[PDB]
């Protein structure tokens, strides 16, 4: 007879903050609705908790295959698929031409991390919780340690080498 | 193992029969050690190459003026400003952007008597009675003459030539 | 981008045992940090393809009048009578690139008729706007005015564009046909796609006959343990195999997170060449293809892009 | 002073300073984030 | 389940966001016993 | 570049041990995969030159 | 070694490329056997 496991899956749990609201949409993740026991199926699973629209907007909380998901309004949280954007074709032939007349001059911000924090941690107290005991057969396990040294020091050479 | 505290094996327990226990501790704590330092060594790798992508921003975008697109920010770029940050580089990227347009109709060339006259600098622009030369990022409309043109080749070979004249500013200084 | 995994430590490492689970939490959370890590790079390539596809959130769309001066751009362009939205090198691009135990195979984000649709946006503002679409808002400018910067960005004159404009776009459209032809007959021109789809395919498969291994056990099955023997000398032979299945699963949670950082580097690789090759003209020698680059047209691919590089040799 | 401790078998290495805060009168001993032996009420007198 | 992301995230406040909390598993109701059939019988009746 | 490496799994934990050979087998395909890892890096290696 | 290349690679079709199968050792076929020399002996004919 055909062994096939029963129906499992991830959970996940689509919500705003907890200073904005508190409801939540349950989401079965591979699991079809139709074996889990204001629904919506979609290709990553049967989705529990959100009221489904025809309209897309620009969303905050990805689910997964185009479906996505946002808090809006008397409010609850609805799903629709993910807007590409704005649709506003440019007409062409072959003698017209479009030349600016004017200009604007913005500062857009950029923020790149360089560096981080340098951290150091020593055999003798992390391993053994000031241990005299541990100690003796710390020496038995080699050079594990010593190398974890050279290589948390060939980090923090290279931050301030990065700066 | 039974427990967390090492002074409660050693303590407790036979040493032959505290030892499997305490290497327990060792292990569990070297192998937690040792996923540390391996997102360590990974995070110092991207670190490295969005420092160095910071070091081609500092040469490219500050140094100087770097002619690419989408690299010191969103279009034309005219000057970077760093600003300091702690664990980063903040940026203020000065980009070009044009906001208000127009439309025209334009030609590739000018048949002034046989031969064709191309564009130098700029394009071909009309705004429905007279040819003109602007650029392409602002608009700035100046007449059509020798010095903003060089001739090449004939008509009859070009696609989408029209028929106009070219102010040849020699012809009235004769009598001037 | 890559394939998104995510597994648990409720069923990979314990087959259906409580007693599995409960000594589980004496190693404290080891399977909650690479659960943290597996959602990092679930989120990484959702933004490479935010930061490889969606360069511009204008859509445009193509004129009906497909007439650029003799220039046949029906191939790289999707057809709207075929129900899928993909190209005629895209026909041929996705049919070339070709289980209970946890592991579970995420979606992404952006969908093939999602990537498509901003593939075609931005070959649509290439032929009909050229470089300006990417610096801000379109602009209308003609397919004779978009080779004549382009040529001037390498040093050549406009002459040869208009007394050859037959002999260019009899040469662009030949080209572009062989390209179709030799896709489809050479399955071995992918390979830059083919070894993303394998490596993760040869990473999975071997956590599955990990857990055939013993590691040192008398036995794989969690079962014959605890129904056999008697449950402290049992306990030690789960010991033995909660270490072995986890240092695996140690294992392959960080040879994907270099496969990521090598993930990343291409990706910023890609999105610069969407910047440079696309959305203008760069002035690189042998970077958006080998000699002098006068545009690109870029395609949508599994796990990756596919560039056609036009060079003047 | 660094001394060494012997309190009914929770052993440690460390100084004895004043406690300021509010404590149990049936607490044995207390414990800090990394769950180890961080205050100790003296069994005779009662400091902790 | 919206404190079963705070059960998994120790924390007493949520930011906006997609989290992953447990899993859904079907548990088992009933039991299957299974034995061979009444066939290949030993002659018991010969001494008894 | 860098110098291209190979390791045995048989010959660099068993020093010539026949009895340590066959405890590797209950470990499974564990020490291919740094095989498997080491090969590939002498290929790109290959690919960078 | 065709079909050496078929057991490390788990796969009945073998495609173009080189591939590493097993390493090759000379296998031992002698036993030297060594003991000290007979000298330093002790006066056991005393007694015998």
């Amino acid at each position: 007879l055909d062994i096939t496991p029963c129906s499992f899956g991830g959970v996940s749990v689509i919500t705003p903050g907890t200073n904005t609201s508190n409801q939540v949409a349950v989401l079965y993740q591979g699991v079809n609705c139709t074996e889990v026991p204001n629904v919506f199926q979609t290709r990553a699973g049967c989705l529990i908790g959100a009221e489904y629209v025809n309209n897309s907007y620009e969303c905050d909380i990805p689910i997964g295959a185009g479906i996505c998901a946002s808090y809006q309004t008397s409010q609850s949280i609805i799903a629709y698929t993910m807007s590409l954007g704005a649709e506003n074709s440019v007409a062409y032939s072959n003698n017209s031409i479009a030349i600016p007349t004017n200009f604007t001059i913005s500062v857009t911000t950029e923020i790149l991390p360089v560096s981080m924090t340098k951290t150091s941690v020593d055999c003798t107290m992390y391993i053994c919780g000031d241990s005299t005991e541990c100690s003796n057969l710390l020496l038995q396990y080699g050079s594990f340690c010593t190398q974890l040294k050279r290589a948390l020091t060939g980090i923090a050479v290279e931050q301030d080498k990065n700066t | 193992a039974i427990s967390s505290v090492l002074n409660d094996i050693f303590s407790r327990l036979d040493p032959p029969e505290a030892e499997v226990q305490i290497d327990r501790l060792i292990t569990g704590r070297l192998q937690s050690l040792q996923t540390y330092v391996t997102q360590q060594l990974i995070r110092a790798a991207e670190i490295r190459a969005s420092a160095n992508l910071a070091a081609t921003k500092m040469s490219e975008c500050v140094l100087g003026q770097s002619k690419r697109v989408d690299f010191c920010g969103k279009g034309y770029h005219l000057m970077s400003f760093p600003q300091s940050a702690p664990h980063g580089v903040v940026f203020l990227h000065v980009t070009y952007v044009p906001a208000q347009e127009k439309n025209f109709t334009t030609a590739p060339a000018i048949c002034h008597d046989g031969k064709a006259h191309f564009p130098r600098e700029g394009v071909f622009v009309s705004n429905g009675t007279h040819w003109f030369v602007t650029q392409r990022n602002f608009y700035e409309p100046q007449i059509i003459t020798t010095d903003n043109t060089f001739v090449s080749g004939n008509c009859d070979v070009v696609i989408g030539i029209v028929n106009n004249t070219v102010y040849d500013p020699l012809q009235p200084e004769l009598d001037s | 981008s890559m394939t998104k995994t995510s597994v648990d430590c409720t069923m990979y490492i314990c087959g259906d045992s409580t007693e599995c689970s409960n000594l589980l939490l004496q190693y404290g959370s080891f399977c909650t940090q690479l659960k943290r890590a597996l959602t990092g790079i679930a989120v990484e390539q959702d933004k490479n393809t935010q930061e490889v596809f969606a360069q511009v959130k204008q859509i445009y769309k193509t004129p009906p009048i497909k007439y650029f001066g003799g220039f046949n751009f029906s191939q790289i362009l999707p057809d709207p009578s075929k129900p899928s939205k993909r190209s005629f090198i895209e026909d041929l691009l996705f049919n070339k690139v070709t289980k209970f135990k946890g592991l579970t195979v995420l979606p992404p984000l952006l969908t093939d008729e999602m990537i498509a649709q901003y593939t075609s946006a931005l070959l649509a503002g290439t032929i009909t706007s050229g470089w300006t679409f990417g610096a801000g808002a379109a602009l209308q400018i003609p397919f004779a005015m978009q080779m004549a910067y382009r040529f001037n960005g390498i040093g050549v004159t406009q002459n040869v564009l208009y007394e050859n404009q037959k002999l260019i776009a009899n040469q662009f459209n030949s080209a572009i046909g062989k390209i179709q032809d030799s896709l489809s007959s050479t399955a071995s021109a992918l390979g830059k796609l083919q070894d993303v789809v394998n490596h993760n395919a040869q990473a999975l498969n071997t956590l599955v006959k990990q857990l055939s291994s013993k590691f040192g056990a008398i036995s794989s099955v969690l079962n014959d343990i605890f129904s056999r023997l008697d449950p402290p000398e049992a306990e030690v032979q789960i010991d033995r195999l909660i270490t072995g299945r986890l240092q695996s699963l140690q294992t392959y949670v960080t040879q994907q997170l270099i496969r990521a950082a090598e993930i990343r580097a291409s990706a910023n690789l890609a999105a610069t060449k969407m910047s440079e090759c696309v959305l203008g003209q760069s002035k690189r020698v042998d970077f958006c293809g080998k000699g002098y680059h006068l545009m690109s047209f870029p395609q949508s691919a599994p796990h990756g892009v596919v560039f056609l590089h036009v060079t003047y040799v | 002073k660094c001394v060494n401790f012997n309190f009914n078998g929770l052993k440690g290495t460390g100084v004895l300073t004043e406690s300021n805060k509010k404590f149990l009168p049936f607490q044995q001993f207390g414990r800090d984030i990394a769950d180890t032996t961080d205050a100790v009420r003296d069994p005779q007198t009662l400091e902790i | 389940p919206l404190s079963e992301t705070k059960c998994t995230l120790k924390s007493f406040t949520v930011e906006k966001g997609i989290y992953q909390t447990s899993n859904f598993r079907v548990q088992p109701t009933e039991s299957i016993v299974r034995f061979p059939n009444i066939t290949n019988l030993c002659p018991f009746d010969e001494v008894f």
